[PDB]
């Protein structure tokens, strides 16, 4: 129990092992007998000692901390600071708290309840996320069967000591890490571990890549698939290869997403200002030339003035949309503030295999009549067949077939051919299932030719025969087929096929054999040879007696039908939604602990690579590594075996990393994947990382964003992604960079409006000080603009589609252009704010002018126990116009100047509608802006005119002009950034304008 | 902060400027028509 | 006022109406 450079740093390493020791050198170590087993009394003495083989999910469980965020949540601080000093205020009171009973203490608990709301938005933004650990503890198996003190008995695999041995059937979850002493025929799928499928052999002794490849250990979560074998339990839970990861991606948090951090930068510059006035006229100005109840009711005032209520709760919202959004399209969505991250995306990391590739091995290609031939790679989509015309491949055809031991599971009625249930292995299904998309159904073709003898599958011997009777009573009654090693089948034949002659094998075609070979190695598919023979009649009469596992007919001048390759194939989309994320401009990188080989040939394959292989000019030219090809780099690209990672350093990976777009790392260790990410974040960047397999869970938290891959994902690997492709469709990719790209702009437009009738609300307390001309805006009536007037538009904005090819530019970066900034304040805050400003200023003139207009008089302290004792301009106002003398401002003025602010806001929602574009040459669609421009403007009069509740607010305004009179403002506002924007235009590079763009 | 800090100011306030006189003008026509010395509406005692 | 009484809010309800009638039209485009 240490520092966290250690407690969950302690991975950037992988090695440690000892399994490569003498079986005496072993029961040493463990001191354990390898046969009778281990003693009963020494197990339990161990467990009291080591502690139960289990893992155990992280300390944590609050449901309040994360809800309790909002007290420091948006601006709710100084709404308590506020709403505290506001909920004094009702307090500080005399001669029986009259009508500032009914303010205040409302305002208080008003301003209040909008905290606590003001949190729940700034809570279902980052819902429960958690959970990695469940699953992994979930992956270890219930029971084990252990030797101990002579018999084989079962128990809780918790109960599993380091040192004795257990014994794994095929079809069993391993118990725990353990070093096999013995077996027979034992494969074990790594797959949580290479991320490879197809099954790996265990065998007792052996050595190589110490200790991940070596035959003779076995893992914690992987499972054996056949064979059955003894080990000794090497590492226990916790300690296990397969815990430090359990524990590795589960402890370990990502951080800050980059949108959600952006709603950082600007919270604290509006509330910069939140202050620099806020306590600026408590001091300069409350100087004891008001009352300590005036200063204060000044303060919670500019605070309500300045904290824009309807906002984040706005963003929230802004974000739950383009969620909601592509979810229709499946690509579903955990953690909302991802959305806006995968557009914020400069680099992309995947896992090769389960993710780009299908992970389900296909005939690539074929050699059937001295040419090639290419097939549907796909999920059953275009290209359609190679031929299937010459007779030649008509034999392939059931070669491939018959000379096959696969099958398929229950009934499967769906057509899904391709996705139906394999039985034997890749490479043979793969043929199966290739001789289904043609060729009718095996199944009746394997009863067509019975098979009466066979000889099973390369037994070291390479190669696989079997003859079966052939029904076409005329040429011999009996056939028989082999496939095997390309090079052995070819070497063993006479004979080949051509359309359907027989022209025998020589020297011509043993070329373009090669070729085909070689030629088709190279894509790094596997190959097979195959071939039959149809054994002549007086040689072989019916009935005639075949022994088995006995040499008994012809295996040599056989006939040479063809070759076949299969491999893991690219997804459909897989190909160019590669290429699209590049015409982002978005670099990406595979993350694959495959194989080299395939790796590459797959990297190539989409797109991942183009012209430049480091490795390859080595040889295109100056024969060697070092030499003229080292040092210059002249590659573009190049491929990194995990190998050789595994002893880099930080530096020394940002070089490899950051000096060419290789796009391709192998054979990694789940630590490596990460370890990459990190190296590729520590160069200030967003990565995401798209994974399948378990092997990924770490790399899918340490990148920003993850996206798992629904069905070809474990139960796990997707517990850890941010984003759940739910139709495997890797091009949703794209259709999110987009979309999150999008809500950016979305979103500016959307909040530089939100705020600019910022200005206009807090302006009114601050004249209010300088010249105590009566409270032009109310507080009570502050909250009611952002908070209830504007909300709708300012979501509506949200819904405003794009403003050009957007998939066109670099990826934004995150250091320089942000979210919030002075091209958005100055133009929003010191540009229309001002303007606005006038407007409703303008009108609480002209709501007093035809009333008593004070335009040189008025500027005086306007008490109310007095009673009518004075007045202005010919008039006796006071107990009747006292009541009354406010009834001017509070169920007047206030109002008009509200509504004066509600008719400024229109102009500002279409003129923040585009942020470069005129109105004219750019869509005025937005349906939804448009009816809730209406159902603003509304509700104004309906908050204007309501026959009740216009007490605890405003009142009837004189609708023919108690509302035109900020409409004269509206319009300069429009005609205002609408030359701008034009402005911007006919000078692009811009100036002053475009300096100060937005 | 800024290269030549000073412009951005200067074309900031011809805009207080223009901004300023149009609250003036939109002030005065406003008068222009208040009355001849201030009309006076519906408000009595009670 | 006899007249912005009941007759200033039904002015608050030409654009409005338009809210769960018109804009809830969007989908039978
Ligand atoms: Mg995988
Ligand atoms: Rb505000
Ligand atoms: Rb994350
Ligand atoms: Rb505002």
């Amino acid at each position: 129990a240490k520092k966290e450079r250690d407690m969950d740093e302690l991975k950037k390493e992988v090695s440690m092992d000892d399994h490569k020791l003498s079986l005496d050198e072993l029961h040493r170590k463990y001191g354990t007998d390898l046969s009778r087993g281990l003693t009963p009394a020494r197990a339990a003495e161990i467990l009291a000692r080591d502690g139960p083989n289990a893992l155990t999910p992280p300390p944590t469980t609050p449901e309040w901390v994360k809800f309790c965020r909002q007290l420091f949540g948006g601006f709710s601080m100084l709404l308590w600071i506020g709403a505290i000093l506001c909920f004094l205020a009702y307090g500080i009171q005399a001669a029986t708290e009259e009508e500032p009973q009914n303010d205040n203490l409302y305002l208080g608990v008003v301003l209040s309840a909008v905290v606590i709301i003001t949190g729940c938005f700034s809570y279902y933004q980052e819902a429960k996320s958690s959970k990695i650990m469940e699953s992994f503890k979930n992956m270890v198996p219930q029971q084990a069967l252990v030797i101990r003190n002579g018999e084989k008995m079962s128990i809780n695999a918790e109960e599993v000591v380091v040192g004795d041995l257990v014994e794994v059937k095929g079809g069993d979850r391993i118990p725990a890490d353990l070093r096999i002493i013995s077996a027979n025929g034992c494969k074990v799928d790594n797959s949580s571990l290479t991320g490879e499928s197809e099954p790996q052999t265990r065998s007792p002794d052996f050595t190589n890549e110490n200790p991940l490849e070596t035959r003779n250990i076995a893992f914690f979560s992987t499972n054996c698939v056949e064979g059955t074998a003894r080990g000794i339990v090497v590492y226990t839970g916790d300690r296990t290869v397969m815990g430090r990861i359990a524990t590795l991606a589960s402890g370990l948090e990502g951080g800050q997403t980059p949108i959600a951090a952006e709603i950082e930068h600007f919270i604290h510059i509006i509330t910069g200002v939140a202050v620099f006035l806020g306590v600026s006229f408590f001091i300069l100005s409350l100087i004891l030339e008001y009352t300590w109840l005036e200063a204060v009711i000044f303060l919670i005032g500019i605070i309500v003035a300045n904290v824009p209520e309807g906002l984040l709760a706005t963003v929230t919202v802004c974000l739950t949309l383009t969620a909601k959004r592509m979810a229709r399209k499946n690509c579903l969505v955990k953690n909302l503030e991802a959305v806006e991250t995968l557009g914020s995306t400069s680099t992309i990391c995947s896992d090769k295999t389960g993710t780009l590739t299908q992970n389900r091995m296909t005939v690539a290609h074929m050699w059937s009549d001295n040419q090639i031939h290419e097939a549907d790679t796909t999920e059953n989509q275009s290209g359609v067949s190679f031929d299937k015309t010459s007779a030649t491949w008509l034999a392939l055809s059931r070669i491939a077939g018959l000379c096959n031991r696969a099958v398929f599971q229950a009934n499967q009625e769906n057509l899904p051919i391709l996705k139906r249930a394999v039985a034997g292995d890749a490479s043979e299904s793969a043929l199966l299932k290739c001789i289904e998309l043609c060729c009718g159904s095996v199944k009746e073709m394997r009863e067509r030719y019975t098979k009466i003898v066979e000889i099973p599958f390369n037994s070291t011997n390479k190669y696989q025969l079997s003859i079966h009777k052939n029904p076409n009573t005329a040429e011999p009654r009996h056939l028989l087929v082999m496939k095997g090693a390309p090079e052995r089948i070819l070497d063993r034949c006479s004979s080949i096929l051509i359309h359907g002659k027989e022209q025998p094998l020589d020297e011509e075609l043993k070329d373009a054999f090669q070729n085909a070979y070689l030629e088709l190695g190279g894509l790094g598919e596997r190959v097979l040879g195959f071939c039959h023979l149809f054994l002549p009649d007086e040689q072989f009469p019916e009935g005639f007696q075949f022994d088995t596992d006995d040499v008994n007919f012809p295996l040599d001048n056989l006939c040479f039908v063809g070759l076949i390759s299969m491999i893991d194939p690219p997804r459909a989309a897989v190909p160019d939604a590669v290429g699209k994320c590049r015409s982002a401009g978005i670099k990406v990188i595979m993350v694959t602990g495959d194989h080299p080989i395939t790796a590459k040939a797959i990297a190539k394959g989409v797109g991942i690579i183009s012209e430049g292989n480091e490795t390859v000019e080595d040889i295109a030219a100056r024969l060697n590594i070092p030499v003229s090809q080292v040092n210059p780099r002249d590659a573009k690209a190049c491929v990194v075996h995990g190998s050789d990672l595994k002893d880099m350093t930080s530096e020394q990976l940002d070089d490899i990393l950051k000096y060419h777009t290789e796009i391709v790392f192998a054979r990694t260790s789940p630590q490596q994947k990460l370890i990459i990410v990190e190296g590729c974040q520590r160069q200030g960047a967003i990565v995401a990382v798209t994974g399948d397999g378990v092997n990924d869970s770490p790399a899918s938290k340490k990148a920003d964003i993850g996206v798992a891959m629904g069905i070809a994902g474990s139960d796990v690997s997707k517990q850890a992604a941010d984003m759940i492709l739910l139709d495997d469709n890797f091009a949703s990719i794209v259709t999110g960079v987009e979309e999150g790209r999008l809500i950016f702009d979305n979103l500016k437009k959307s909040i530089a409006y939100t705020l600019t009738s910022n200005i206009p609300e807090i302006t009114p307390f601050l004249i209010f000080i300088i010249a105590n001309i009566p409270l032009p805006l109310g507080t009570v009536t502050i909250l009611c603009i952002d908070l209830g007037t504007d909300m709708v538009p300012a979501i509506s904005l949200a819904y405003e589609q794009a403003e050009s090819d957007i998939m066109k530019r670099q990826p934004r970066n995150p250091k320089t252009d942000k979210l919030v900034n002075e091209q958005l304040i100055s133009m929003a805050y010191g540009q229309i704010g001002m303007i606005q400003a006038l407007g409703g200023f303008f009108t609480y003139f002209v709501i007093l002018a035809e009333n008593g207009f004070l335009p040189i008089h008025l500027l005086g302290l306007r008490v109310n126990w007095d009673d009518r004792w004075i007045n202005d301009v010919e008039d006796s106002y006071g107990q009747q116009w006292t009541y009354e003398q406010r009834k001017i401002v509070e169920f007047t003025c206030h109002t008009p100047f509200f509504v004066t602010i509600v008719v400024v806001q229109w102009a500002d929602l279409v003129i923040c509608k585009t942020r470069r574009n005129s109105v004219f040459q750019q869509g005025m669609k937005n349906k939804i802006l448009i009816f809730g421009l209406f159902e603003e403007t509304a509700l104004a009069a309906f908050l204007s005119y309501c026959p009740g509740m216009g007490v605890a607010l405003r009142m009837y305004p004189l609708k023919p002009t108690w509302w035109f009179c900020a409409f004269p403002y509206s319009l300069l506002i429009f005609v205002y950034d609408e030359v701008r924007k034009l402005i911007i235009r006919r000078r692009p590079g811009g100036w002053v304008e475009k300096e100060t763009y937005y | 902060t800024g290269g030549s800090w000073f412009k951005i100011l200067l074309f900031y306030v011809i805009f207080y400027g223009c901004l300023a006189g149009i609250f003036i003008g939109t002030i005065q026509v406003m008068l222009l028509t208040i009355s001849e010395f201030k009309p006076t509406y519906q408000d009595r005692v009670a | 006022y006899e007249t912005v009484r009941n007759g200033g809010l039904i002015f608050a309800a030409l654009a409005f109406i338009v809210g769960l009638i018109i804009i809830l039209s969007k989908r039978l485009r």
